C-alpha cells in the first residue's frame, strides 16, 4: 500500500512560481531520502533536487537558486517550490523515494504532474461523441480545444478497458489541443449496452461524461 | 563526475528474442552504484535492476544486468510485447545522473487497419464547427497514408493526425484523421470520404458517408 | 620528546568513516614542518591557522583524526558542508580551527575482488554535532511499522559497504584523511611547535 | 570554495563625505577578513587586517567591521587621494585565500553631455584590406553611455569594441571610443556610417553621420 | 620595508619564465612570502606560498603542478619558476610579505609587481590612421595589429598635454591588439599648427611618427 501521490501541476506563466505535493503513504517523508525528477517532452530523465532525512538539500545546477524542495512532517508531504520558471521548466515532474546511489535507489517513484510554462490561458474542453454507424464496431469521444495538457478519457468509469485507444493530443492551429478516444465493441452490444467516455481535464476541474450512442436515422 | 552512454537508441526485435542493452562509461564505474530503471508509456520510470546485476522485487527473471568497469549490460531475454518501453541507466558520482535512454520496439507481422469514419457531432455543428474524424485501428507497420475527399475532392491543409504508441499487447499502432471545416462549409458538401492505403491492403480502403443521410 | 604523528599518517590499516578514530597528543614538541613535508598529499587545506604558523603556536591538546572516505567526498571534510559523509559520519563546526590532509590510498585500501570494510552511514535521523562518532548499527526506520531489529521493507541496516577496487575513477577510489584538530582552553598548554 | 561579494561595484562620491563598502562571505570567515587598495597601475597596499585592526601608517579615517558574513569598511572623511579599487580577502581558509570583487570609488559631479564626433577610415586603412569607423565620445558623466553602429540604418552589434578612459583628473569626466572593425569588401558594400549616442545628458539620441566618399 | 621584482616578459606558450623579488629591512628569514597575480582588468588572485624556511610550500589549484617557489635565505630574495605557462596565466605578478599579527596570511606588504604576458604571437607594430573632422574637432592616430601591451602614444612629443585621451587596448578575434587615441583641437588653428602622434611599441622596439591632416 505503498504510494506517493502528486499535485500542483498545470500552467504557470514565465517568471512566475509554483509548489508541487507529493503526499505518501507507506513511508515517512521526513525519514527519508525524497528526490524530484523532471522529464521535458520527448525528453529523458534529469534529477532536480532531494532533501535528506536530516535536512539538508541539494539541487541540479539547471535549478540551483530557483527551487526549493520541502516537506511538512505532519501532513507526510514533500513539496517542490519552483520560482523564476522558464520554457526549459516545462516537464512531467517525479517525486521518488532515494537518491540513486547503492542501498539508496529511486522506489519508489510517483505518478507525475505535468508543469506548463507559457503565456496562454487555461480552457477547459468540449467533448463531442463518435457515433457509431449500422462484426465489431468502433465508437469514440472526441475532446476539443482545452490547454494546457493533460486530459484523461476513461469508459464506463473503468469497466472498459479492452480495445480503448486514446490518441496524443495535437496542438491545433488555434494554440488549443484537441483528441480523440476510440473504443471497438461488438456490433451485437450496441443497443444492448450503454457506453459513457469519462473525459477529466484536471488544469480546469474540468469533469466531462458524454455518453455514446447510435444516431437514428 | 563520469558521463554514461546508451547504446543503441531504438531497438526493434520480434517478440521471443533477446535483447541487450549498452551502457558505456568514459571512466571505470563500480557496479553497485550502477542500475536499470524501466519506463512504459504514460507511465512512470520502475526501478529494474540496481546494483549492476540485482534485480529489483517483483521483477519479472527474463530481465537480467551484468557488467563491469566501463561496459554495463541490460539483458531482456524471451521477449514479450508487454516488454515495450524506454530503458535508462542510472548511476551516482556527485549527482544522481541518467543515460539518454533505449527504445525497444517491437516487431511483429503485418496488419492491415481497420478503418471507421465519424460524422461531426449536431451538437458541435450548433457551435459553428465541424470534425470529422477518421479512425485507423490495429495496423502495422505505422507507415500508412490516409487522404480526405469531399465531395470526390482531395482534401489539402484542413486535417490533423494523431499516432499512438506501439500497443502492450499485440504491438500495433493506430492513428486518428481529424478534419476539420466551419459549419457554414460543412453544409455545402454531401460526400465526405478518407481513403487509406496501407502495405497490408492490397488496395486503398475508402470509408465514406452522405451528410444528413 | 616528539609528538607521535607517525602513528597517525604511516598507520598500516585505517578506520571507517563512521567510527573514525581520534588521537589525542598532549605533553609533546610537534614538529609540523618534516610531517608536512613527509608524503605527497593530494587535498591540504587549513582553516582558522596557517600551516607555517603551528611552529609558533602553543595548544592545551592537539587531536589527530584519521579515517577513509571516497575520491568524490572529501569535498565534505570543511567546515560549514553538507552531505551523508558531513552530516551522518563526521562533522566539522562552522569555526572549526585545524587542517584537512588526504591523499590517494587507492594501493593500499582497494582490493582487485572488492574491499568491502570500509563503511559509511547511510541512513540516520538528524544531523550529527561537530566531532560526534555515532558507531550505531540499530535497524533504520524509514516507515511507520516499526522494525524491531529486521531488516525488512522500510527498515535498513543504517551502514553502507565502500567496495574498493584499483582500477576505479579517482571520484570512486579510497583516500585516507587526517584531520587537525587545535584545541585552545585557558589551560596550560602542553604541545608546542 | 568560499566566494567573497562586494556590493557595490562601483560608487561616486565626494571629497569628505563618508563611504561605506560591504563584503558578504559564503560562510562564516569568522574574523579573517582583511581590506586592500589598489591605486590604478599601482600595488595593492594593506588597510584593515583581522576585520578591524588597522596596519600601521594607515590612515585614522579607515576603519573596518563586521563578523562572520557581513563587513564594512569605512572611510569616515573622503580625501583626492583616495579614489582607487578597494578589494576584501577572506583569510579563514588560509590555503584557499579568495578575493572580493572590488569597489571602485570614484568622483561625483555633475552630469556632462559627451562630445560625439565620428571619423572615417583613412586611405592609407584602405590600401592594407581593413577599414575601421572610430566614433568618439568626449568628456561626460557617468560612465554609462549607449554607443550604437547603424550602417544603412540597419542595428550593428559585435563589429565594434568599445573603450573607456579613466576618471580625468581634471574635470572628472569619461570618454569612449568605439571601433567599428570591418574589412575592405564590406566597406563600398554600404553608404551610411552612423554612430547614434544615448546618454544621460542628452534630452534626445545625438547621431553623428557621414556618406562613404 | 621594500620589495624589487623582475624577470617579467614575454613567453610563448609551454614556455618557461622565472620571476624574483628581492627583501629588504626586515627580518626575511623569519617570514612567509606569497605570490599573487592580477589578469588585465581583473581582480586579484593568490597563488602560492612558501615557508619562512623554505620547506613548505603551498600552490593553488589553478597552478598547482605548474608552478614553482622557492627562495633563497642566505640573499634575502624569493622566486617563482612557471613552467607550462598559458594564456590565462598573462597577469602582473605581485610577491608578497606575509604579516606575523595573526594565525592566518594576510599581505602588508607587497612589491611593485612586474607583467608577464604569454602568447606565440610575434611582436609586431602599429598602423596609424588619421582621424579627420567633418563646436570644436578632434584628431587622432590608430595602434592597431601590434602584440602585446602596451603602447604609449603622446602629441607633439608631450607638447600637447590638454585635450588629449588615450584609450585602452581591446584584443580583437585576431589575438593581435587594437588602440585608439586621440585629442580635441580647435577648429581655427588646422593648418597652423602642426600635430605629431608618437607610438612606442617596446616588446617590438618600434617607434612610429605619422602626420594628421584634414
Ligand atoms: C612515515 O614514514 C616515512 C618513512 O617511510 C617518514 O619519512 C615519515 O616522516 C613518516 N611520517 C611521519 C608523520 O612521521
Amino acid at each position: 500500500e505503498v504510494q506517493l501521490v502528486e499535485s500542483g501541476g498545470g500552467l504557470i506563466q514565465p517568471g512566475g512560481s509554483l509548489r508541487l505535493s507529493c503526499a505518501a503513504s507507506g513511508l515517512t517523508v521526513s525519514s527519508n531520502y525524497m528526490s524530484w525528477v523532471r522529464q521535458a517532452p520527448g525528453k529523458g530523465l534529469e534529477w532536480v533536487s532531494v532533501i535528506y532525512s536530516g535536512g539538508s538539500t541539494f539541487y541540479a545546477d539547471s535549478v540551483k537558486g530557483r527551487f526549493t524542495i520541502s516537506r511538512d512532517n505532519s501532513k507526510n508531504t514533500l513539496y517542490l517550490q519552483m520560482n523564476s520558471l522558464g520554457a526549459e521548466d516545462t516537464a512531467v515532474y517525479y517525486c521518488a523515494r532515494g537518491e540513486g546511489s547503492p542501498g539508496n535507489w529511486f522506489d519508489p517513484w510517483g505518478q507525475g504532474t505535468l508543469v506548463t510554462v507559457s503565456s496562454a490561458s487555461t480552457k477547459g474542453p468540449s467533448v463531442f461523441p463518435l457515433a457509431p454507424s449500422s462484426g465489431t464496431a468502433a465508437l469514440g469521444c472526441l475532446v476539443k480545444d482545452y490547454f494546457p495538457e493533460p486530459v484523461t478519457v476513461s469508459w464506463n468509469s473503468g469497466a472498459l478497458t479492452s480495445g480503448v485507444h486514446t490518441f496524443p493530443a495535437v496542438l491545433q492551429s488555434s494554440g488549443l489541443y484537441s483528441l480523440s478516444s476510440v473504443v471497438t465493441v461488438p456490433s451485437s452490444s450496441l443497443g444492448t449496452q450503454t457506453y459513457i467516455c469519462n473525459v477529466n481535464h484536471k488544469p480546469s476541474n474540468t469533469k466531462v461524461d458524454k455518453k455514446v450512442e447510435p444516431k437514428s436515422c | 563526475d563520469v558521463v554514461m552512454t546508451q547504446s543503441p537508441g531504438t531497438l526493434s526485435l520480434s517478440p521471443g528474442e533477446r535483447a541487450t542493452l549498452s551502457c558505456r562509461a568514459s571512466q571505470s564505474v563500480p557496479s553497485s552504484y550502477l542500475a536499470w530503471y524501466q519506463q512504459k508509456p504514460g507511465q512512470a520510470p520502475r526501478l529494474l535492476i540496481y546494483g549492476a546485476s540485482t534485480r529489483a522485487t517483483g521483477i519479472p527473471d527474463r530481465f537480467s544486468g551484468s557488467g563491469s568497469g566501463t561496459d554495463f549490460t541490460l539483458t531482456i531475454s524471451r521477449l514479450e510485447p508487454e516488454d515495450f518501453a524506454v530503458y535508462y541507466c542510472q548511476h551516482y558520482d556527485t549527482s544522481p545522473r541518467f543515460g539518454g535512454g533505449t527504445k525497444v520496439d517491437i516487431k511483429r507481422t503485418v496488419a492491415a487497419p481497420s478503418v471507421f469514419i465519424f460524422p461531426p457531432s449536431d451538437e458541435q455543428l450548433k457551435s459553428g464547427t465541424a470534425s470529422v474524424v477518421c479512425l485507423l485501428n490495429n495496423f502495422y507497420p505505422r507507415e500508412a497514408k490516409v487522404q480526405w475527399k469531399v465531395d470526390n475532392a482531395l482534401q489539402s491543409g484542413n486535417s490533423q493526425e494523431s499516432v499512438t504508441e506501439q500497443d502492450s499487447k499485440d504491438s500495433t499502432y493506430s492513428l486518428s484523421s481529424t478534419l476539420t471545416l466551419s459549419k457554414a462549409d460543412y453544409e455545402k458538401h454531401k460526400v465526405y470520404a478518407c481513403e487509406v492505403t496501407h502495405q497490408g491492403l492490397s488496395s486503398p480502403v475508402t470509408k465514406s458517408f452522405n451528410r444528413g443521410e | 620528546n616528539l609528538c607521535p604523528f607517525g602513528e597517525v599518517f604511516n598507520a598500516t590499516r585505517f578506520a571507517s568513516v563512521y567510527a573514525w578514530n581520534r588521537k589525542r597528543i598532549s605533553n609533546c614538541v610537534a614538529d609540523y614542518s618534516v610531517l608536512y613535508n613527509s608524503a605527497s598529499f593530494s587535498t591540504f587545506k587549513c582553516y582558522g591557522v596557517s600551516p607555517t604558523k603551528l611552529n609558533d603556536l602553543c595548544f592545551t591538546n592537539v587531536y589527530a583524526d584519521s579515517f577513509v572516505i571516497r575520491g568524490d567526498e572529501v569535498r565534505q571534510i570543511a567546515p560549514g558542508q553538507t552531505g551523508t559523509i558531513a552530516d551522518y559520519n563526521y562533522k566539522l563546526p562552522d569555526d572549526f580551527t585545524g587542517c584537512v590532509i588526504a591523499w590517494n590510498s587507492n594501493n593500499l585500501d582497494s582490493k582487485v575482488g572488492g574491499n568491502y570494510n570500509y563503511l559509511y552511514r547511510l541512513f540516520r535521523k538528524s544531523n550529527l554535532k561537530p566531532f560526534e562518532r555515532d558507531i550505531s548499527t540499530e535497524i533504520y526506520q524509514a516507515g511507520s511499522t516499526p522494525c524491531n531489529g529486521v531488516k525488512g521493507f522500510n527498515c535498513y541496516f543504517p551502514l553502507q559497504s565502500y567496495g574498493f577496487q584499483p582500477t576505479y575513477g579517482v571520484g570512486y577510489q579510497p583516500y585516507r584523511v587526517v584531520v587537525l584538530s587545535f584545541e585552545l582552553l585557558h589551560a596550560p598548554a602542553t604541545v608546542c611547535g
